[PDB]
């Protein structure tokens, strides 16, 4: 179902694309798993730390 | 919103409380900021009253932990609701489902 | 079980200051007679004279006693240890600038 | 502690406003040393108007 | 040839929309194309100027962290609505807008008061809402020009003068692609194309000029390759000292002539001094302590170059 | 680890495979010129110290 | 105020080397210590013109793995002793020289024909070894002016060995990107390239042609 709805959106079945480097311009030599995660922010800050 | 989730989303955010929820169906006759006013639909009311609901939300209240608690409006004027519908996000709420 | 801390009272922050000062030891033990005499008001509650005879000996006179009473009342705040209201409020204006108007 | 990958072996990197807390008293003997303050207040509110 | 270099020239330049173009650069010799492609792209995502909001004054409000009766808003979305403005400036680098506004209904950008010199290139940008009839709206933004990203935390201010951080960079995104050109009589010549996405406010072809400048402007160095504030009491002479007839002598005997060298001499050299009794040596005590000073301290690299 | 781990593999037919190179220089040159792959298998001078 | 940059104020030069140096420049805004080292790099890596050691004949060898009997090392082995000579030519953009040789002994660069054009930077370079008495060789060399690195596989009469045709004289080149600070600022660049050439042009000079042809790549943009 994953793979359908990627089909769908005109996007790569295996999930992995081609990414450049932005201090050179080159390209990684292998395709690499690009995409979202719902990220959280903890009560743990650096400021009541140091 | 999370854009990848389970469907628990809206029964934690309503259940918990920190959102207001329509008590009677009615029409949204005013909005603000800081306030909603609705106009009680006339099979939901009593006799020998005023037909309206008044909402005061809070705004930038500390909580047990110093942070914000704050609550914004979701609905337009002139809009209809009915009972138990969303009128205001609590804190980490997007159109009453849980955001965090 | 609860106990206290430590605070600094006026006394202590002017001992801090003799202490990290080019002093002797004769001066060091003037400016200690000195701020051990200083109210909480900021002033010298006792004439020069009996912190002379607190001092022990008769090789001193009293112009050192003068010096040493000058360099304290250059401390942190100016005008503390003063021998009235006049000596301290001549302490504070030494301290301005002449462009000062009036 | 975060990682440095630039540093060597007998290197760490330390936020400033801490040195500058850890190292107080050093600092007003430097200061005093090069003529910048003449008394230890001075050398005192320097430190705390972070010149 | 072997040291014939063909330059690159700017060919044409295609408008897709008034956010989104494509400049075409040709002919591009062997591998010059990803050289130029990436420096221009990271110029152009790093140095680029432009004009943002910086400063609010609303007519009501206090701070940030409360609300205006009649409006939909809370004043932080409505500051964060502005931050997002674009705006072209073509005479000054500081201008100051008005917005005033009344009844029901959406308050955008085309509501903002005319100014000669200032262009607004989204009128239909969303600023807040009205609810209620007799409500009203009047503010005063303050517009300047710049580059980077310059937050307010890090740069007094009467109350209710709210501050925004500033994005001057006009360019959304850069891609670049490297094709084969179809050269008149060779076949080892690229092509570089150039899509950019901005907000309106910056032309293409001159942002590939500003760019090239800079670039070239770094580059200058390479083509050309080669290799005691003492405090002022310190240095005041000794005279400005009130000392006696006798002390003023035996001072000069001993060839002090400033109070910085006066402070480094001990009590005990002092004393060992010819012609100086106690009394004098207390006298100079006196006069040094009368403006916080004493003998015994210490200097390094004096006396200065003066 | 995986990082030196990857870069001294070698693979059956890799980009620039059997020639013959004066020393280490020569070969960053190539890899970095794009002109041979990192796992291509060759010959190199080596001098060695003992 | 918008259109000025800073500029490097420190730039020193340390000679490790006659052919290998370090170039320390600082301070430089945000990222571009990263955008000039890459252009340099490139530049100096991939296009650079040089005169470089194209193909050889040698009468007694038909193949790559022919057998030469009084010679130490074997083809392969003069082949890569070719390809890391070190040449100048101020003539033409095409020339061949000649070697012959008998005794015993290091054949060194020494020992090639002399010609007006044709300069050997390293005479002490050894191209082989004879270890017999009746042992001779006698072989052609074609030299060429090109820029970069052509490899000998992409080119792909009788008895013609193909080199690999080093035209850059850049031997190695890198670079790394520190932290500096002026008194206020404290994210700024500082860029170290160090490099070793062949010995053909110094350094500092394959620095500042690569500039150059770079800031000549932009006359067209450059207001």
């Amino acid at each position: 179902e994953i793979k359908e709805l990627l089909k769908l959106g005109d996007l790569p079945t295996s999930g992995q694309i081609r990414l450049y480097d932005g201090r050179t311009g080159e390209q990684f030599e292998r395709p690499v798993t690009v995409g979202y995660m719902y990220m959280l922010k903890l009560n743990h800050l650096v400021d009541d730390k140091m | 919103k999370p854009l990848v989730g389970t469907g628990m989303e809206r029964a934690v955010a309503v259940d918990s409380g920190v959102t207001a929820v329509a008590k009677r169906g009615g029409v949204v006759q005013y909005v603000d900021a800081s306030r909603i006013v609705i106009k009680v639909n006339e099979d939901e009311m009593y006799p020998g009253e005023a037909g309206i609901d008044i909402y005061n939300l809070t705004k930038y209240t500390r909580s047990n932990q110093n942070t914000c608690i704050n609550q914004m409006p979701c609905v337009s004027l002139g809009e209809p609701v009915e009972r138990g519908d969303v009128l205001a996000d609590g804190p980490s709420t997007d159109l009453g489902e849980l955001a965090l | 079980v609860y106990q206290g801390e430590t605070t600094q009272t006026l006394q202590d922050y002017l001992m801090w200051q003799v202490e990290l000062t080019p002093f002797s030891d004769t001066d060091r033990a003037i400016a200690t007679s000195i701020v051990d005499a200083v109210d909480e008001t900021g002033y010298l509650t006792v004439p020069l004279e009996d912190i002379l005879e607190s001092i022990g000996d008769e090789e001193i006179d009293i112009d050192e006693v003068e010096a040493v009473l000058k360099r304290i009342q250059r401390f942190d705040p100016v005008g503390v240890a003063a021998k009235d209201l006049r000596d301290c409020l001549l302490i504070q204006l030494s301290q301005f600038d002449k462009t000062t108007p009036w | 502690i975060t990682v440095g990958p630039y540093l060597r072996l007998h290197q760490c990197g330390l936020p400033k406003k801490m040195a500058l807390e850890l190292f107080k008293p050093f600092i007003y003997g430097k200061l005093e040393l090069r003529g910048l303050a003449t008394t230890i207040k001075a050398a005192k509110k320097m430190v705390e108007r972070e010149e | 040839s072997v040291t014939e270099f063909l330059k690159p020239r700017l060919v044409d330049i295609e408008q897709v929309s008034s956010t989104h173009a494509k400049v075409t650069l040709e002919p591009l010799e062997r591998g010059f194309g990803h050289t130029l492609g990436n420096a221009l792209r990271r110029i152009l995502l790093s140095s680029m100027p432009g004009c943002a909001v910086t400063e609010v004054e609303i007519d009501g409000v206090l701070h940030e962290y409360s609300t205006k009766e009649g409006v939909q808003e809370d004043i932080l979305e409505i500051l964060l609505n502005l931050k997002g403005l674009a705006v072209r400036v073509q005479g000054k680098d500081e201008v100051i807008l008005t917005l005033n506004k009344s009844g029901i209904g959406p308050v955008t950008a085309a509501d903002i008061t005319h100014d000669g010199d200032v262009e607004i290139v989204k009128p239909q940008h969303v600023i807040c809402h009205l609810t209620d009839e007799n409500a009203s709206i009047s503010m005063r933004i303050k517009v300047q020009r710049g580059r980077g990203y310059v937050p307010a935390s890090t740069r007094e201010r009467p109350i209710g003068r709210l501050l925004v951080d500033a994005c001057y960079s006009p360019v959304e995104r850069i891609a670049y692609n490297v094709e084969a050109a179809r050269v008149e009589q060779r076949t080892d010549l690229d092509k570089l194309v150039i899509e950019m996405e901005t907000n309106g406010t910056i032309d293409p072809e001159e942002a590939i000029r500003r760019a090239a400048t800079i670039l070239a402007e770094q580059l200058e160095a390479f083509v050309d390759l080669r290799d005691p504030e003492f405090d002022p009491i310190l240095l005041r002479p000794v005279d400005d000292l009130e000392l006696t007839v006798r002390s003023a002598n035996c001072l000069k005997a001993e060839a002090i002539h400033y109070i910085g060298d006066l402070v480094q001499r001990t009590e005990v050299e002092l004393l060992k001094t010819p012609n100086l009794g106690k009394k004098s040596l207390t006298e100079i005590k006196d006069v040094l302590a009368s403006r916080g000073l004493s003998l015994g301290m210490r200097l390094e690299n004096w006396p200065p170059a003066s | 680890v995986l990082g030196l781990y990857y870069m001294t593999r070698d693979c059956v037919n890799a980009k620039g495979e059997g020639m013959v190179l004066t020393g280490p220089k020569e070969a960053e040159r190539l890899y970095r010129s794009g002109l041979a792959s990192l796992h291509a298998r060759v010959k190199v001078r080596i001098t060695e110290y003992e």
